């Protein structure tokens, strides 16, 4: 099923990928494999100009993370940078602030992303 | 007649028949010369390779200029019915008749094939006039039947004894399956076969003890049923060469798509491969995807479509996969699926980049267009526009084009056509694309010729001249259609036609089933205006109008922003026109009917003239200022006669002025 | 001018080279037994060295193509916007004489018997042109064909040493088109000059 | 040999279509009525075929097979493809959806499931749902979007148990509570379950808010309708869902009221009249079967007396559905409108009934005269009225014989017997249908049938004796009438006008006297609403040529509206929209009621950047020496092988030669 | 395939105016030796098609002299040290 989604993200139907994915999460049979669907799920909303919908996507990407005491994977780190630069934009600084923190522990681009945000966060808190 | 088919690299029971016939015409002893019509039947279709791409070309060189006579199945019975034709063909028959049966062994299958290479077959001419000494005639290697029979002589080199072992098999075989036919009772006693039996099996060194058990070999192998047969393999019942299968196949579709063959026998055999033949000739799948099409089936014919496409691509070295998209886009806009096509077009352009090759994208390009003809309304979801395209083909090269350019202004002229543009441009443009095809030979470029026609019908009928469209509409072909436009498109043209007869012959319950079927029918763009247009004129004569009037302008009104079809936009103005003045209100499109005339005296076109002249002087006349009327149309009369079909509403008026 | 520029020239050249040289009847049966066999009598060598050779071979091709693409360029633009241009002045011609034969309400009418005459024999001709257009774009590929092997047969008779370029093999139908140039080029209705085209007609 | 299918598809209303089924469950042919459209072969047995939609707003064809599923999509797309958690025995289409139901026994041992046999799903990429009971194979289920019943059959019991199912989108789909239930005859023997299946026969019949299904069972020749009345008040109550009690007043078993209701072949839903009305299918001898009309709701019944021998057979349908007549012109549609909006249903499927008698008599007697148009349909129209309102003749009167087949059928004397309907409901049928010709006034472009309802009009002016106001309003110069004046928009809207001699006078149009919402009188007089409302605005005294767009754009007029009318009205308007032609360049809304392209053009442009849809670019009409043939070729042959701006740059600086000399 | 070239109009205007790698298929593969066939020349590609007659008869013309080449190089009887490959050679020098 994943497979078929990344077919039809690459042709242009992001209204039929959707769909295809939803499909695949039900069959998995452990969470922690859906991490990197959870992603890339929210990414195809952001191309369909809804950016309040794929919030509530990127909350469950990264309570996993939570839920797996600490799993701390790659997927997730580009999850939490990306959550923790749209609440800089709606104005919740100390929301953002701890998202920043938590993902300090990924590639050499991701630990500097989080820690330039955690510095203006901490400014505006 | 019938058996299992299957490919053999081998010498086939038919390859011997011509080496049968080749034998008594260079051995000269019964001065019997074979017609050179008979050759050229026989050894023409074993002639290596002739390709046929799936679509995207369409006749370009398989169409032979002079009529050929069609390739001949693998029995005795059909290539005897060829020599058996003439008054004195039964004794060339005979000839392949007595030597048919004088060979009863493999042993006397290489006495055939020594004789030949010895003396018969020489390396070449300068050998030929030292061997003055020869009592039989001598054939060149480079000649029609010596590059034949190299062929074959090498076909015999390289097997084993398990090869000739299959050889004689499959000729018995191949042999009593005549045996038990009506045409064999006809012959079964002809003298003559017994004098050209002796003639070759004379010298057989012995007669007395060898051939009581000479036939004992033979009759214990063959099937005497008078105990339990010995048990061997199952044979196949017909062998054919690649080459051979490829020459009745490509005939075969050629005659479908538009001296007797046998569609059944042919049908059967290819019924019968053992699924690598299939492999090793991928053309058998197409031959049920140009079936499937016939009787309108989607998942049949997607199925062969992808299967031809995996088995060509990876035979050819060359990457083919930028072609299997556009001919799949093809295949999706002849069931108008249209949109699903678009987005398969699409990723054959990507691809054809990584190749990095020039020639294909002229191939791209010219299918750009094609689509958009046959579907002007997907014009602007291109990422290219169709003006782009004629600028870049117009300078596309000086050489190494040929049919670029034929195709390239005859795409213009459509578009010029659409534009309305002024008709000393069309005609300029229209003779660029008539120049240019003519030139080349037209019998093979048959589409292009076909579409000379069909724009040039429609021109100067537009134009109002019937005289000149009537000489071209003679060549238009009929039920031929197109590529990538359906299959039953042809079938519904011919409808339309009737329905517009049958509205003049006032055949209104005819049309109005018919209109049923348009609502659910799934048509092409020129065939939905239409019977779009069809509905209207209906609606006229019936006598209602509300609901014609409120339909007319929304057709028109879409016929300017979907379409931006001029012609189609003036054909429906004028019904309107007749709708308003015909309920007795036509100076509600007194400024509707002037916008017009100045603009189309600008363009020059006569017969839009004219046609706004009638329903001018029609407004003039139902207002009671019938008088101006007539001193207008005495001074016009002279030049409204030239056109026939509204000479009818012409002549009518006359008698209401009297 | 195609008759006596074209078409007479190219004809007069043939039969100089083939009838007052070897002959008609007797040099088709031997090219097709050189066509399907390779035999080359004595007599024919000399045919095609001394009579033929290669001077007259180039003249026989600049001949033989000007009489056809030539040939094909005076049909499509000339007679094709000519007849087009008649019967566009024909039809105004009708239309003119039946106005005044209304307009006038003159007693005495003029017969239009003889316009649609013109008419409909205009209309044969164009029909007749189009017909050979797309003929003599037959014989254009009759002709190549036939040349590219004859082309063959000449030099290996002059050089014995010809390494041949062109392969049978690159066409399946190749021997019914070489074939069929022999009967319309060596014929009675071949011999006469009509034979490119139907002047007479 | 191919078998038609009767039931594929829920539009609520019906699809033009056909679908075909080999000798075997091998073939599916989507053929219109002889063209062989998309076709698809499966080895497998072929269960059902679709074409319904998928809550998505598809048009999708869909073949269910024995585990797997094809979905077509046919409007627009590619093919989809779905599994099956189990074998599949029947599946079932409702709306938005299909029920499937497991295969129950194979093998002879006969064992079967039944905690849950039942799967809905409504598109194929989602997943399934489950059904839901409360306080047994599905026989039959309510196809239909608009029809809300489905009966259940348990096998040993012989009891029906009819629900009330009610469709749940965004687990359960579907539920279902029983009303009541039915005890089948003790001679109905049902022995394979499509077999079992075949034997009944069900239907679905609506109008209004009453349902009645349709039970029949030829070889006993049993046939009952249950009627249901879907009360809004009632069918909400939480009591009547869950608990499943039912008032028995509501509930109703009865027979058909035929002369031989156990001698009946077979019947049919009428697709060409959408109302109640059912085929019914008689035989009196093995070489003919005679075919009458019946309404279920209403007990009126329709004596035809068709006969039709090789019609009978299923794959000939369609033509038995063509072979009764309804009114397929544009005229006569209104007028039927009118008459159900005014009448009573039994009148109006009595009148229905007449009305098709009287063509099928015309065109019996009619020899294909000239042609043959809407002059028939309303011939028709008028002599069925004429003889409802003219006294029957003597049997010796030649005026008797000509029309004796209508004369001696029971409706048309149960027709003029009743004296009620005969005493106040005509006066009303020409009330409505004077209304129509005064609309049709309003229309220039239908002037010709205005004229003729005059004729007919008159004729029924003069059956009545009505005032001679009335007949005179038609020349240039014993029911009780309720109106003793005539309606006229004419009459009226120069009464509402500045300087109007006449005194204020209102046009009294027929929306009381239907007793029913404007919304109804919308959709039959449009024109007459829309020129009285906007007359009624335009006349105010505080009234300004400005709020014209606006009260036109309220009032749904378009340039088309606007070009159709008679003189009169149309006249001021234009003017009016002449004056804005002037004035007006603001950008205030609405610029498409006007024909200026700039205006709106910037409009759309203004409304893209606020949403933020067409930015179509003016194609330049560019126009001269024709020269020769040679030269054209020449030309392109060749052609084989800054400028605006600086063109702007003399034009963006001129009146001096300083840029010349700086360069 | 006229190139706009072979046509004499378009031609007679134009001096007035003056004025591929290989892939394996899965035939191709064969069972005995994992090394692939290579064709010799571009003539048994067919149009991109490798010809399987065509193959198979090289093949058939490599394999015959192996057989009489079979004594060459490595073989050696007994009572000679010396191969016959060079018997040839030095014989070819006796003469010469």
């Amino acid at each position: 099923w994943q497979v078929l989604g990344e077919c039809y993200s690459k042709t242009g139907n992001k209204v039929e990928a959707i769909k295809c994915y939803k499909r695949s999460i039900k069959a998995s049979q452990t969470v922690d494999q859906n991490t990197s669907i959870y992603y890339r799920l929210a990414q195809l909303y952001e191309e369909l100009e809804d950016l309040q919908e794929c919030k509530k996507f990127m909350m469950k990407c990264v309570d996993v993370e939570e839920l797996l005491e600490g799993i701390v994977t790659d997927e997730t780190v580009k999850a939490r940078l990306w959550l923790a630069i749209f609440e800089i934009k709606a104005g919740n600084y100390q929301l953002a602030y701890d998202y920043a923190m938590g993902v300090s522990s990924g590639t050499s681009q991701e630990i500097e992303e989080a820690r330039m945000l955690a510095r203006e966060c901490r400014r505006h808190m | 007649k019938y058996g299992p088919l299957g490919i053999t690299n081998f010498i086939t029971p038919y390859d011997l028949c011509i080496l049968i016939l080749i034998h008594a015409h260079c051995s000269q002893d019964n001065g019997i010369s074979v017609p050179t019509a008979v050759f050229l039947r026989l050894i023409s279709p074993t002639r290596p390779s002739l390709e046929w791409n799936p679509l995207l070309k369409d006749n370009s060189n398989l169409r032979s200029s002079s009529i050929v006579p069609p390739p001949v199945l693998p029995i005795l019975d059909n290539i005897i019915r060829i020599l058996l034709d003439d008054k004195d063909g039964n004794k060339i028959a005979l000839t392949l008749m007595g030597y048919l049966e004088a060979i009863n062994g493999l042993d006397s299958i290489n006495r055939l094939m020594m004789d030949l290479e010895k003396n018969c077959l020489v390396n070449n001419y300068r050998s030929m006039k030292m061997r003055t000494t020869s009592t039989r005639r001598q054939m060149t290697r480079a000649s029609f039947l010596g590059t034949f029979l190299s062929t074959c002589i090498r076909k015999y080199q390289i097997g084993d004894f398990e090869m000739r072992e299959t050889i004689w098999i499959n000729l018995q075989n191949f042999k009593t399956v005549f045996k038990h036919t009506p045409l064999w009772l006809r012959f079964k006693d002809n003298v003559h076969i017994q004098k050209v039996k002796n003639c070759l099996l004379a010298n057989d060194e012995i007669s007395v003890e060898d051939q009581q058990m000479v036939e004992f070999f033979q009759h214990f192998n063959n099937g005497n049923d008078a105990d339990s047969k010995t048990m061997n393999e199952e044979n196949y019942g017909t062998l054919i060469s690649i080459q051979h299968l490829q020459s009745i196949v490509n005939r075969q579709i050629v005659n479908w798509l538009d001296y007797e063959e046998q569609s059944g026998l042919v049908f059967d055999l290819l019924d019968t491969l053992s699924l690598n033949d299939a492999t090793k000739f991928p053309l058998i799948f197409i031959l049920k995807y140009l079936e499937a099409i016939k009787e309108n089936s989607y998942q049949t014919a997607l199925d062969s479509l992808h299967n031809y496409f995996d088995y060509k691509s990876t035979g050819n070295s060359q990457n083919y996969f930028h072609i299997s998209l556009l001919s799949l886009a093809t295949f999706h806009s002849s069931f108008n699926e249209c949109d699903a096509a678009i987005n398969s077009f699409e990723e054959a352009t990507r691809i054809a980049r990584e190749n990095k090759d020039m020639e294909t994208l002229n191939l791209i390009m010219i299918w750009i267009i094609n689509f958009i003809e046959v579907h002007p309304e997907y014009a602007n979801r291109f990422y290219i526009t169709v003006e782009q395209i004629i600028k870049y083909l117009k300078n596309s090269s000086d050489v190494e084009d040929a049919n670029i350019f034929s195709n390239a202004y005859k795409f213009e002229t459509l578009l010029s056509m659409v534009k309305e543009s002024k008709t000393a441009e069309v005609s300029s443009s229209l003779l660029k694309f008539m120049a240019i095809t003519l030139q080349n030979v037209p019998s093979q470029n048959f589409d292009l010729f076909q579409s000379l026609v069909s724009y040039e019908v429609k021109f100067w009928k537009e134009l109002g001249y019937e005289s000149i469209s009537d000489v071209y509409e003679k060549f238009l072909s009929k039920t031929s259609s197109s590529s990538l436009r359906n299959y039953d498109s042809s079938i519904i043209n011919q409808d339309i036609k009737v329905a517009f007869k049958a509205l003049e012959e006032d055949d209104f319950l005819k049309v109005k089933q018919y209109l049923l079927k348009s609502e659910s029918l799934e048509l092409d763009y020129d065939q939905k205006i239409n019977l779009k247009y069809l509905r209207v004129k209906y609606l006229v004569k019936i006598g209602d109008y509300d609901l014609s009037m409120r339909l007319i302008n929304q057709y028109v009104k879409e016929c300017c922003e979907e379409v931006a079809d001029s012609n189609w936009r003036f054909k429906f103005e004028i019904e309107s026109i007749n709708v308003l003045l015909l309920s007795d209100v036509g100076i509600r499109s007194l400024p509707k009917i002037i916008k017009l005339i100045d603009e189309y005296k600008e363009i020059g076109n006569p017969l839009r003239c004219v046609i706004l002249l009638l329903k001018l002087c029609e407004v003039l006349i139902q207002v009671g200022k019938s008088m101006e009327a007539e001193c207008l149309i005495s001074c016009n009369l002279s030049t409204i006669l030239e056109f026939p079909f509204v000479r009818k509403k012409t002549d009518e008026l006359l008698e209401s002025l009297s | 001018f195609i008759n006596r520029e074209l078409a007479t020239p190219y004809l007069d050249f043939v039969k100089r080279l083939c009838d007052e040289a070897y002959g008609y009847g007797k040099l088709k049966s031997e090219l097709e037994a050189l066509f399907l066999l390779g035999e080359i009598s004595c007599d024919l060598e000399d045919w095609l060295c001394n009579s033929v050779g290669e001077k007259n071979f180039k003249r026989w091709k600049y001949l033989g193509c000007e009489a056809y693409q030539k040939t094909v360029q005076i049909l499509t633009l000339i007679f094709v916007p000519a007849c087009e241009r008649i019967i566009i002045y024909v039809e105004k011609l009708r239309a003119i004489l039946q106005a005044f034969s209304i307009q006038n309400k003159l007693s005495y009418t003029s017969d239009l018997t003889a316009v649609e005459v013109l008419l409909k024999s205009s209309q044969k001709l164009l029909t007749m042109t189009l017909n050979s257009i797309i003929g003599l774009g037959r014989d254009e590929t009759l002709f190549e064909k036939f040349f590219i092997w004859f082309n063959d047969r000449l030099h290996e008779a002059l050089d014995e040493d010809y390494k041949l370029k062109f392969q049978f093999e690159d066409d399946l139908y190749f021997g019914y088109d070489l074939l069929s140039y022999f009967d319309r080029i060596l014929s009675k209705k071949g011999t006469e000059p009509s034979s490119i085209i139907d002047v007479k007609l | 040999e191919w078998q038609l299918q009767i039931n594929i598809t829920n539009k609520i209303g019906g699809i033009n279509g056909d679908i075909w089924l080999s000798r075997d469950g091998r073939s599916v042919k989507w053929c219109i009525e002889d063209q062989c459209l998309r076709q698809f072969t499966y080895n497998q047995k072929i269960i059902k075929a679709g074409y319904i939609d998928f809550e998505k707003t598809p048009d999708c064809f869909v073949v269910v097979l024995s585990d797997i599923a094809h979905v077509y999509m046919l409007k627009n797309g590619g093919s989809t493809t779905v599994c099956f958690p189990f074998q599949i025995g029947n599946a079932f289409w409702y709306a938005n959806g299909v029920i499937l139901e497991r295969e129950t026994s194979a093998s002879k041992p006969i064992e079967f499931d039944l905690k849950h046999k039942y799967i809905t799903l409504t598109d194929p990429m989602a997943p399934f749902g489950l059904i839901s009971i409360t306080n047994f194979q599905l026989v039959l289920f309510p196809s239909d979007k608009d029809k809300c019943i489905a009966v259940f059959l348990d096998r040993n019991s012989k009891v029906l148990r009819f629900y009330y199912s009610r469709i749940l989108s965004s687990s359960k789909d579907i539920v279902l509570t029983e009303i009541s239930s039915l005890k089948l005859p003790d001679d109905i023997i049902f022995t394979r379950l499509s077999s079992i299946l075949s034997k009944l026969k069900f239907l679905s019949l609506r109008f209004e808010r009453r349902e009645g299904l349709l039970i029949f069972h030829e070889p006993t020749h049993f046939c009952k309708i249950w009627l249901i009345d879907l009360l809004p008040d009632v069918l909400d109550s939480i009591p009547f869902k869950i608990y499943g009690n039912s008032p028995q007043n509501m509930i109703r078993l009865e027979n058909l009221k035929l002369k031989e209701p156990s001698r009946i072949q077979a019947m049919y839903i009428h697709e060409l009249l959408e109302s109640c009305l059912i085929l019914v299918s008689e035989g009196q001898n093995k070489e003919e079967y005679k075919a009458c009309l019946y309404d279920p709701f209403v007990k009126i019944t329709s004596p035809s007396k068709n006969i039709s021998e090789e019609l009978t057979k299923q794959n000939s349908l369609p033509s038995l559905q063509k072979l009764f007549p309804y009114p397929e012109t544009s005229f006569t549609k209104l007028c039927f409108e009118a008459v159900k909006y005014i009448t009573s249903p039994a009148f109006n499927i009595s009148f229905i009934f007449l009305w098709q008698s009287a063509y099928s008599i015309l065109l019996s007697r009619a020899n294909d005269d000239v042609v043959g148009g809407l002059k028939m349909e309303h011939d028709a129209f008028s002599l069925v009225l004429s003889l409802l309102i003219l006294p029957i003749p003597s049997s010796s009167a030649q005026e008797y014989q000509e029309y004796k087949e209508i004369y001696e059928r029971d409706l048309f004397q149960h027709l003029k017997q009743d004296s009620e309907i005969t005493s106040s409901v005509l006066p009303r049928i020409v009330i409505g249908l004077h209304l129509i010709r005064e609309e049709y006034s309003l229309n220039v472009l239908c002037r010709n049938e205005h004229a003729l309802l005059g004729q007919f009009l008159r004729f029924a002016t003069a059956a009545m004796g009505w005032p001679d106001l009335w007949q005179s309003y038609y020349v240039p110069k014993t029911f009780f009438h309720p109106l003793d004046e005539p309606p006229s928009i004419t009459k009226s809207l120069y009464s509402i006008t500045e300087n109007s001699s006449i005194p204020l006078c209102p046009f009294i149009s027929f929306s009381r006297l239907v007793a029913t919402d404007t919304q109804v009188e919308l959709r039959i007089t449009p024109r007459s609403f829309k020129i009285l409302g906007l007359y009624e605005l335009v006349h105010s005294p505080n009234f300004l040529p400005d709020y014209v767009l606006g009260i036109l754009s309220s009032f749904k007029v378009d340039k088309d509206e606007l070009q159709t009318y008679p003189l009169g009205i149309l006249v001021p308007l234009q003017n009016i929209l002449k004056i804005l032609e002037d004035k007006l360049s603001e950008v205030r809304d609405n610029l498409e009621l006007l024909d200026r392209a700039d205006l709106q053009r910037c409009s759309a442009i203004i409304n893209s950047i606020r949403s933020d849809c067409k930015v179509p670019l003016a194609k330049n009409r560019s126009s001269k020496k024709p020269s020769d043939i040679y030269s054209i070729l020449s030309e392109i042959v060749k052609s084989a092988s800054g400028r605006s701006l600086k063109l702007n740059a003399g034009l963006i600086f001129s009146e001096d030669k300083r840029f010349t000399h700086v360069v | 395939a006229r190139a706009l070239r072979d046509i004499s109009l378009f031609n007679d205007i134009r001096k007035d105016q003056n004025s591929v790698k290989y892939i394996p298929s899965l035939s191709a593969y064969n069972v005995f030796n994992e090394f692939p066939y290579y064709p010799t020349s571009a003539s048994q590609l067919l149009d991109g098609k490798l010809d399987e007659f065509l193959m198979l008869s090289e093949q058939y013309k490599s394999r015959l002299p192996k057989i009489r080449k079979l004594g060459w190089n490595r073989f050696k009887p007994i009572g000679i040290n010396k191969t016959m490959y060079e018997l040839e050679m030095l014989r070819s020098r006796a003469r010469a």
